């Protein structure tokens, strides 16, 4: 029963593989490939979390238009690409062994709170303990998680569903700003 | 182990033994485009992605009453002048070369 | 008129899904001894299933009556642990 | 916060330490806002509140219309010249 | 041929013209501003003519505003 | 454990059987549309054609990215059968946001016609596969914003309570026109010809076209149409039974499994029958067809059914 | 208030109520048979709810350990209705828990012997359903007749019931 | 009243032709000019510093956000009245800077965008609104597609401007993480002591003041400046420095901040520096963007910073305005024309501009000199006022670095001039055609403000007294 | 704005403590927040489970050392189809 238990741990490691196929491929659509199975590994964690409706949200927008953006768009073009060759990559390996350790590091220690630099860092780590799930009986009808989106974007956070209106606006006229030729 | 999920492990199965035995059973062995093609999927997203804009409402239609309404009719028509700026510019039509331009034949 | 070799491949389709379906109500009242599922579960109506579990004492939705609680109903509630979530 | 921000600091160096072509730059951008959502999802779930996954739900329709404008920019692009070349714009 | 009138060279004769030539935006836009027109005109006459609005539902367990007047019974 | 792998087994054994009966019964309604015999016959050897000629497809010649688009196309036409019901509260795996899943299933099926014009490339070729692939999400978009105005009248993501719902009324006697646009768009979705120019491993897109057909059917049979509903039938079972027994239980998914296949069979003959009486589309006329003229009547119909809602009190509760 | 993990593992704890609160009736009804009395819980005891509500609202994040005493009453007087409408109207209040086991719990589906139920209880036990906020000149949805929303089957038993209530009268 | 010219336009251009263009421009420009006009007595809703919280804990009205909100308009105006209005009426000045179909969509979607940022209380209005305004440089440069270095140079703007959208909502996210809130208000003074929040408001700053021109980072900027044509960078080069200062200075999320104390002696250095030996115009004009975009991380560092920042970003504004304005009228003088998207490139090429006409010269000399602050000029108390913020608050390095970086900027600034009153060999004896009158009263105007603003300086600082204290 | 909603639209897990402490900056005069401070820690911690994580690291490091282990009444961990097997 404790097969069932490291499933978030894997999935993390399946995201390092996959990125790691992301930016070492030849063709490129090989890396959009390797890239929706990126977004379904983290469509799968989003399921894993607790977030039954956002993962298949991503599933329709992000492997759903998105997606079939890029795979339309390297269709019907070309274009050159070279191969991960190490006679023009392995000059960027130095600063690559520096920037990996200062910026994990880094986004890591703004999680905490005190201010000695190394209890910073070894407060990300130091969480091993299982949080307690208790009943309460408070709630009566299954305003699920869609319900209250749908009650914060339009009573609370009205303006900001009637600003996104003016940005899908935006991405209508733009493609039509540039891409026509009138005349 | 309930009934969900062995059919989404069992058909990967499916597909891989249909597959399996299609390899042991066979035989083996730019140019320009127009702006309506690129056009049709680049436009294509801005509409697929009000309707997830939308699916929050329709489910919590009850909640915001005769006040959600009104935030989501106004976002409608702030989307359909978009819509008709689309259709006002001829954008998705595709033209050609056929018409002779019907100039009448001047002499002299 | 009617042709019946046109309407014998729709015939045996119709009569798949048909006897299908009955052997899908059979084993579905046969895992919840004899009463039909519920299809829409609340938050509340699953916490509530749980209790029921807890209750009658192992059988899934037996649905026993009392007019009190066991002594055994008091000791046996259960908390859920929770991984870090990491 | 592992998975956002293993997505975010290896797409940003996809990003960073490409020459090859222009696509890879596109999708290691996608990829980051993916990252960041890993991060701000699971700090909606562990607070239990909504409000994370209100900036979610609204930076999904940026990253769309983002994806929108941007590849209109590179037709753009495309039109003028003949083939976008290797080495960058 | 038949051409553009204009909708400021006669409105009324306007319409007639969309209706016949260009009737799937006639009759896609007379539907859809059938709607937010109607919402602002059929309903008070409802609200006093066929039945009024309904009572609002429970959210949450109805809490009353008094101060605990003290009960008697069940004690043991 | 065993009772829930009888289970999956009689469904996926059912649904196996049924696709490929499909493939013969197109072949016999043509047949007798245009006064021929067609096929021989249809019954128990009647399979034999269909696995006669799905063996003998896999005999031809082809000429990594070739195995995997028939594979994830087959896989993403075969994991939706799971969120039909079949009866009430009869599902395969119960979700409350199944029409959320149907919808990003209908999203992933794009990805097969854009990773099939990559094998055997040509310049023209490729053209035409991104012909298809436009038309197939072009009305995409008008299969999801119906989906939206039927489960308006819902106000909720689970089917077994849509259908529930449609007790009282089917969705599709008020809202006639959107059945009529969505038969269109449910043969706009797969390769029908009124709507084929840009067709005119490879048993795997076979499979799967007919899978898409009978599956976009059933997407059709719930929502719209009555899903396993066909009248009220409370007064013939107090004459019938005289309490919930294991037959009666089977006498009543038997007529609710017939009442939903019924649906489905009605719908299936229409899109053969659609089929033959219609020449096809050119491309522009597609794309034309798609947005300039049905999508604006689609936006209208959008207004106008929140504001008949918003005219009387009738805002449906979750 | 939250929705279970990845993997959550399930425990309980042998031990026991240390040494001061006493010990307590409980109830063992499941939920067939207490969405069946709820209303009638509901009538009965509404100040004490109401009590302990308000208790639990009065002292803020003492909450759980301040009013120990008073869901101890809630118990008693729900257990007290239970015991009541068991010895009561067992018949008729199984009838009734027995429809509503099927049709999803689904109050819709079993008027038919809620009905018969609400005469039994009203005339030994009178207690009587109210729908509160109900304002006047609105039918309550369980008197109305000819309703929209019909089960798909009515059950057996509560047909049989309900036909000879008819014949005797009682109803 | 935005909303309502840009629904309605949209739809008035979308059926207009391409020869409406003009008449359209100038039908939004005369309802900018009214807007004004009409509706600018809200300033009455304040009087003592009075700030409305509208749309819920969202939106922030106050008065400092009135007066940008207000010098918005006015510089769309300036800039509205060039596409609107012929330069001259010859074939190469219509065949020369032509305006597109959707390009005063454009504009209006970019204000929106920059108006709903200075606005803004929450996290997601700031979210919502850089990006609507990033988009609206996305397009407003790539709309003159058929140019080479226009369209490299929307592509370059795009990724760097994705890059810092991705970090500002990283910095977004942390904050949340760390503090359930999104308002900036939830700091309130009791925070900031018991909490570590350094780092985060920091890289909240930073990924904004990255997107302007922050001199590490400064090297982008500057190539998209040079390559877009000459009408679109005056727009971009205005409006997202003024709309984000304006935000980062209003909510003071970083004082005594290291960082910003360093990049800003790196952009007074590098920006001073870095336009030495430099032969293009919109490079020195954009390295002069540079420096005095790094007079503002400093008032970024201070504390109550409302009467030296807005008395500096009129004055910028003004100056920054009028001596574009000056090389749009220097084209006709010229010898040589390449380019035709960008007419003037060199400054080398504006020489003898004194014997073609004196008054264009005697413009661009007191333009020059307000940006060197020059004391009777109203650029001068604009350098004053950072100075009596500067010191007032302990940062004496950073004034000895501020004006040896004015000393070095003077340097170049002072070469337009040395250019301009040289002897030329070709002068013109009469014009047959004359230039457009409003679009010269404009210039003028302009003038007259940054030579005669120091007689109003002392209503503005008892009238600032009375609406912001 | 979405300040305390929850995920089912009720309240968060920490919204008293959050109610508490601004009903102490509510009635607090600026620069005399130090008083406010304590309301505030509870917040932090209520957030962020800090102290609370230091000290189950200190229990379980003088329990994590010892030979006998435990002798207290057990935790019993179940499999999720016994719940209320006994
Ligand atoms: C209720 C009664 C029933 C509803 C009314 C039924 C008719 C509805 C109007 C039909 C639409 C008009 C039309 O011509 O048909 C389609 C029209 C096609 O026109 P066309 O003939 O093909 O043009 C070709 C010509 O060559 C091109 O000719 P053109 O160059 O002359 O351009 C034609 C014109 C075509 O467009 C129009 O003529 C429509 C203009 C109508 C605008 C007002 C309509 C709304 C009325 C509201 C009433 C409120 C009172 C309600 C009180 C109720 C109380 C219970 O386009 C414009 O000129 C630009 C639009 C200007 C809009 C100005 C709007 C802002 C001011 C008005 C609102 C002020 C509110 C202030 C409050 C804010 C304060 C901060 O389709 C569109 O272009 C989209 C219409 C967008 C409407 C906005
Ligand atoms: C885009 C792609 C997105 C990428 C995401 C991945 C990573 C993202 C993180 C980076 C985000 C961007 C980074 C931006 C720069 C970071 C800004 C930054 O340094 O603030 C530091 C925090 O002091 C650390 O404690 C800084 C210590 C940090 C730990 C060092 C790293 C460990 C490396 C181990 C080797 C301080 O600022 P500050 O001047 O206000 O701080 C001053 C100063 O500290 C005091 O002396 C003053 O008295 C006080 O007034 C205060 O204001
Ligand atoms: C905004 C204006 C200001 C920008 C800078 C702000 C300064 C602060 C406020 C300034 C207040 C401004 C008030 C407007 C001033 C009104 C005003 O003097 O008559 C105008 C200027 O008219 C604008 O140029 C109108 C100015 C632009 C408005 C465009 C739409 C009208 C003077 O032209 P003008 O006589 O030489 O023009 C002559 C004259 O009309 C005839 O001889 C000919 O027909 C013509 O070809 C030309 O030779
Ligand atoms: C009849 C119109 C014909 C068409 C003209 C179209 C547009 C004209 C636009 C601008 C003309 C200049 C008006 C300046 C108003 C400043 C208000 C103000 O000093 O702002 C102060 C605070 O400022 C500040 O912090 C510092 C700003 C520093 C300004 C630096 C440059 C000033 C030097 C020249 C400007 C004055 C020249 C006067 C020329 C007669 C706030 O006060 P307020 O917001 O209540 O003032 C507006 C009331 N109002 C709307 C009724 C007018
Ligand atoms: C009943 C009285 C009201 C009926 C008014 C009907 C007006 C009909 C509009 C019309 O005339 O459309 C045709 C016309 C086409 O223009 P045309 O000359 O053919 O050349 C360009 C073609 N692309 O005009 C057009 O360009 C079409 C532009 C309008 C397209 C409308 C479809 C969008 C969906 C509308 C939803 C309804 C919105 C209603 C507003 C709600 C708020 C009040
Ligand atoms: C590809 C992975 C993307 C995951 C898509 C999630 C599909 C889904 O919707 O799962 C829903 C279902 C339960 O959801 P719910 O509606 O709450 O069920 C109500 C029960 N009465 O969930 C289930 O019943 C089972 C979930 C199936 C998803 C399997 C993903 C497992 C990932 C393991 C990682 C291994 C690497
Ligand atoms: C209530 C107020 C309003 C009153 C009006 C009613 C509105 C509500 C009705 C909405 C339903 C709309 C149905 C879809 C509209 C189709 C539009 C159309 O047929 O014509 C437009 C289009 C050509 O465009 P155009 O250039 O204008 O051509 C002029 C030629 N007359 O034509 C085309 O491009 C293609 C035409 C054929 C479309 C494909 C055919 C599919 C075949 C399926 C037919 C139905 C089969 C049913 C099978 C079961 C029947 C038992």
């Amino acid at each position: 029963m404790y097969l069932t238990y490291y499933f978030i741990e894997i999935t993390i490691f399946l995201a390092i593989l996959c990125t790691i196929f992301i930016i070492s491929a030849k063709n490129p659509m090989v890396s959009i490939l390797y890239m929706i199975a990126l977004f379904v590994i983290a469509a799968m964690y989003l399921y894993l979390i607790g977030l039954g409706i956002f993962s298949l949200l991503y599933i329709m927008i992000y492997i759903g238009a998105i997606a079939v953006l890029f795979l339309f768009i390297i269709t019907l073009l070309d274009i050159n690409s070279t191969e991960l060759s190490v006679k023009s990559n392995i000059r960027d390996l130095p600063l690559v062994l520096i920037s990996l350790i200062v910026l994990t590091i880094s986004g890591l220690m703004i999680y905490s709170n005190d201010s000695i630099l190394i209890n910073k860092l070894l407060e990300a780590f130091g969480n091993d303990y299982n949080t307690i799930i208790t009943q309460d009986w408070f709630n009566i009808e299954n305003t699920t998680l869609l319900t209250t989106i749908g009650n914060v974007l339009l009573t609370n956070n009205a303006f900001i569903l009637l600003v996104l209106a003016i940005v899908l606006l935006l991405g209508i006229i733009g493609p039509i700003s540039i891409t026509m030729k009138h005349k | 182990m309930n009934t969900f999920i062995i059919f989404i492990i069992l058909i990967p199965i499916v597909g891989f033994a249909l597959l399996a035995v299609n390899i042991l059973l066979a035989v083996y062995k730019r140019l320009a485009f127009n702006a309506a093609f690129i056009l049709v999927a680049i436009l294509f997203l801005p509409f697929d992605l009000e309707i997830s804009t939308l699916l929050p409402y329709v489910m919590s239609i009850y909640l915001v009453s005769n006040y959600g309404f009104t935030i989501v009719l106004l976002f409608l028509l702030i989307l359909i002048i978009g819509f008709v700026y689309e259709i006002n510019t001829n954008a998705l039509k595709i033209n050609k070369h056929n018409k002779p331009n019907t100039d009448s034949l001047i002499y002299k | 008129a009617i042709p019946f070799e046109a309407l014998l491949p729709y015939g045996i389709i119709f009569g798949l899904l048909t006897a299908g379906g009955g052997a899908m109500q059979v084993l579905h009242v046969y895992r919840n001894g004899g009463v039909r599922d519920r299809f829409a579960i609340d938050q509340w109506d699953s916490q509530m299933m749980e209790r029921d579990l807890r209750l009658n004492g192992g059988q899934g939705r037996k649905q026993v009556d009392q007019a009190t609680a066991p002594e055994a109903f008091k000791h046996n509630h259960v908390w859920k642990s929770e991984r870090p979530l990491i | 916060m592992f998975i956002g921000t293993i997505i975010l600091v290896l797409s940003f160096l996809g990003f960073v330490f490409n020459r090859r072509n222009i696509i890879l730059a596109f999708i290691c951008l996608e990829t980051m806002l993916l990252g960041i959502n890993l991060i701000l999802l699971r700090n909606s779930v562990l607070f239990d509140d909504i409000s994370g996954s209100l900036f979610a739900i609204v930076i999904i329709i940026l990253a769309g219309v983002e994806s929108a404008i941007g590849l209109s920019l590179l037709v753009s692009y495309y039109r003028l010249r003949g083939v976008i070349n290797s080495y960058g714009i | 041929i038949n051409a553009n009138p204009g909708f400021w060279n006669g409105p009324f004769r306007y319409l007639r013209w969309s209706a016949h030539n260009r009737p799937h935006l006639f009759f896609a836009f007379a539907i859809g501003i059938a709607g937010p027109v109607a919402a602002l005109t059929l309903t008070p006459l409802r609200r006093k003519y066929l039945y009024p609005d309904h009572s609002p539902l429970p959210q949450s367990y109805p809490l009353p505003q008094r101060a605990r007047e003290g009960l008697t019974g069940f004690d043991d | 454990m065993i009772i829930n792998i009888v289970e999956i087994l009689i469904f996926l054994v059912c649904v196996l059987f049924s696709v490929a009966y499909l493939t013969v019964a197109e072949r016999k309604t043509l047949a007798y549309m245009q006064r021929r015999l067609g096929p021989n016959f249809v019954g128990y050897y009647g399979l034999l054609q269909a696995f006669a000629d799905a063996v003998k497809l896999l005999l031809k010649e082809i000429v990594i990215i070739l195995v995997i688009s028939p594979l994830i196309t087959l896989i993403t036409a075969l994991i939706g059968w799971v969120v039909i019901p079949l009866g009430p509260g009869i599902t395969l795996g119960e979700l409350n946001l199944g029409i959320l899943f149907s919808l990003a299933i209908g999203s992933l099926g794009v990805f097969g016609s854009l990773l099939s014009g990559w094998s055997s490339n040509s310049k023209y070729s490729l053209l035409g596969s991104i012909r298809s692939t436009a038309q197939l999400i072009s009305y995409e978009l008008i299969l999801t914003s119906i989906f939206i105005i039927i489960i308006m009248f819902v106000s909720s993501l689970n089917i077994t309570t849509i259908i529930e719902t449609q007790r009282v009324v089917w969705y599709c006697i008020p809202l006639l026109p959107l059945l009529l646009i969505f038969f269109i768009a449910s043969v706009a979705e797969t390769a029908r010809p009124p709507f084929d120019l840009t067709e005119s491993p490879f048993v795997f897109f076979f499979l799967a076209e007919y899978s898409n057909i009978i599956l976009i059917s059933a997407f059709n049979g719930y929502l719209l149409l009555g899903g396993y509903l066909s009248f009220n039938y409370s007064y013939l079972f107090n004459i019938l039974f005289n309490d919930y027994s294991y037959v009666s239980f089977l006498f009543e998914g038997l007529i609710n499994s017939s009442a939903y296949a019924i649906k489905l069979v009605f719908l299936m003959f229409s899109f053969i029958w659609v089929r033959a009486a219609f020449p096809r589309f050119t491309y522009d006329n597609l794309i034309n067809f798609c947005w300039i003229i049905l999508l604006p009547l689609l936006f209208g119909i959008f207004l106008i059914i929140p504001s008949t809602l918003y005219i009387f009190d009738s805002f449906p509760t979750l | 208030p939250r929705e279970a993990a990845a993997h959550w593992v399930p425990f309980e704890d042998k031990a026991n109520m240390p040494d001061n609160v006493p010990d307590v009736v409980e109830v063992g009804a499941t939920s067939a048979p207490l969405l069946s009395a709820s209303y009638f819980i509901g009538a009965k005891c509404k100040p004490y709810n109401d009590d302990f509500m308000l208790c639990r609202e009065e002292s803020q994040g003492s909450g759980a350990i301040d009013c120990l005493k008073e869901g101890r009453r809630v118990t008693r007087c729900a257990v007290s209705v239970i015991e009541d409408i068991n010895k009561s109207c067992l018949d008729e209040f199984r009838l009734h828990w027995q429809c509503l086991e099927q049709n999803n719990h689904q109050l819709s589906g079993c008027r038919k012997a809620e009905a018969l139920l609400n005469k039994c209880v009203f005339t030994k036990l009178n207690l009587e359903k109210k729908i509160p906020g109900l304002r006047p000149d609105e039918e309550p949805v369980f008197l109305k007749k000819d309703p929209w929303i019909k089960p798909a089957v009515d059950d057996f038993k509560s047909v049989r019931a309900y036909a000879e209530a008819k014949k005797n009268g009682t109803l | 009243m935005l909303i309502l010219a840009i629904i309605s336009l949209i739809t008035f251009v979308s059926m207009s032709k391409l020869s409406d263009n003009r008449a359209i421009i100038r039908l939004i420009n005369i309802y900018l000019i009214l807007v004004l006009v009409l509706d600018s007595f809200l300033y009455l809703l304040f009087l003592n510093n009075q700030t409305y919280t509208v749309m819920g804990e969202l939106l922030i009205f106050n008065s400092f956000t009135f007066y940008i909100d207000m010098l918005i308009y006015f510089i769309m105006i300036v800039i509205s009245s060039l596409y609107g209005y012929n330069l001259y009426n010859n074939n190469l000045y219509k065949t020369l800077f032509e305006p597109k179909k959707e390009l005063i969509i454009l504009f209006l979607i970019n204000i929106l965008g920059a108006l709903l940022i200075v606005h803004s209380n929450d996290f997601i209005t700031l979210f919502v609104a850089i990006e609507l305004q990033s988009y609206s440089i996305y397009l407003i440069t790539a709309i003159y597609n058929s140019s080479y270095k226009a369209s490299k140079a929307s592509m370059l703007y795009f990724f760097m401007g994705g890059i810092l959208s991705i970090l500002i909502a990283y910095s977004i996210n942390t904050y949340y993480s760390v503090l359930n809130s999104y308002t900036l208000h939830s700091l309130d003074s009791l925070i900031i002591n018991t909490l570590d929040l350094n780092l985060i408001l920091i890289a909240l700053s930073l990924g904004l003041l990255f997107k302007i021109g922050i001199a590490p980072l400064h090297k982008w900027l500057i190539s998209i400046y040079e390559n877009t044509p000459i009408l679109i960078t005056i727009y971009i080069s205005l409006i997202p420095k003024i709309s984000i200062l304006s935000y980062l200075v209003l909510s003071n999320i970083s004082i005594n901040s290291l960082v910003i104390s360093i990049l800003a002696i790196l952009t007074l250095l590098v920006g001073s520096v870095g336009g030495l030996l430099q032969i293009k115009i919109k490079r020195l004009l954009a390295f002069s963007g540079l420096t005095n975009a790094g007079y503002m991380m400093l008032l970024l560092l201070l504390n109550n910073n409302e009467f030296s920042y807005l008395y500096y970003i009129t004055q910028y504004s003004i100056s920054h305005l009028a001596i574009f304005m000056i090389i749009i009228f220097s084209i006709y003088y010229i010898n040589y024309i390449n380019n035709q998207y960008n007419p003037i490139i060199y400054v080398n090429q504006l020489k003898g501009l004194i014997h073609d006409n004196a008054y264009l010269v005697l413009s661009m000399a007191i333009v020059v000199f307000s940006f060197i602050g020059i004391p009777p000029l109203l650029g001068f108390f604009g350098k004053l006022n950072i100075l009596m913020s500067i010191l007032n608050n302990g940062y004496y390095f950073i004034s000895i670095v501020l004006i040896v970086a004015s000393l070095i900027s003077a340097l170049y600034y002072l070469y337009l001039l040395n250019v301009s009153i040289q002897d030329k060999n070709n002068i013109l004896i009469n014009s047959n055609e004359t230039v457009s009158s409003v679009l010269s009263y404009i210039l003028s105007s302009l003038i007259i403000l940054i030579t005669f603003g120091f007689i109003y300086n002392s209503l503005i600082i008892d009238i600032f007294n009375v609406y912001f204290n | 704005t979405a300040a305390g909603i929850s995920l089912t639209g009720g309240r968060n897990r920490c919204f008293s403590e959050w109610q508490s402490f601004m009903h102490c900056t509510a009635k607090t005069d600026a620069k005399s927040r130090a008083q406010c401070l304590p309301n505030f820690e509870d917040y932090m911690e209520c957030l962020h489970h800090t102290k609370e994580k230091a000290r189950l690291r200190e229990i379980e490091s003088v329990l994590k050392q010892k030979k006998e282990g435990l002798e207290a009444p057990p935790v019993k961990v179940i499999p999720v189809k016994a719940i209320g097997l006994v």
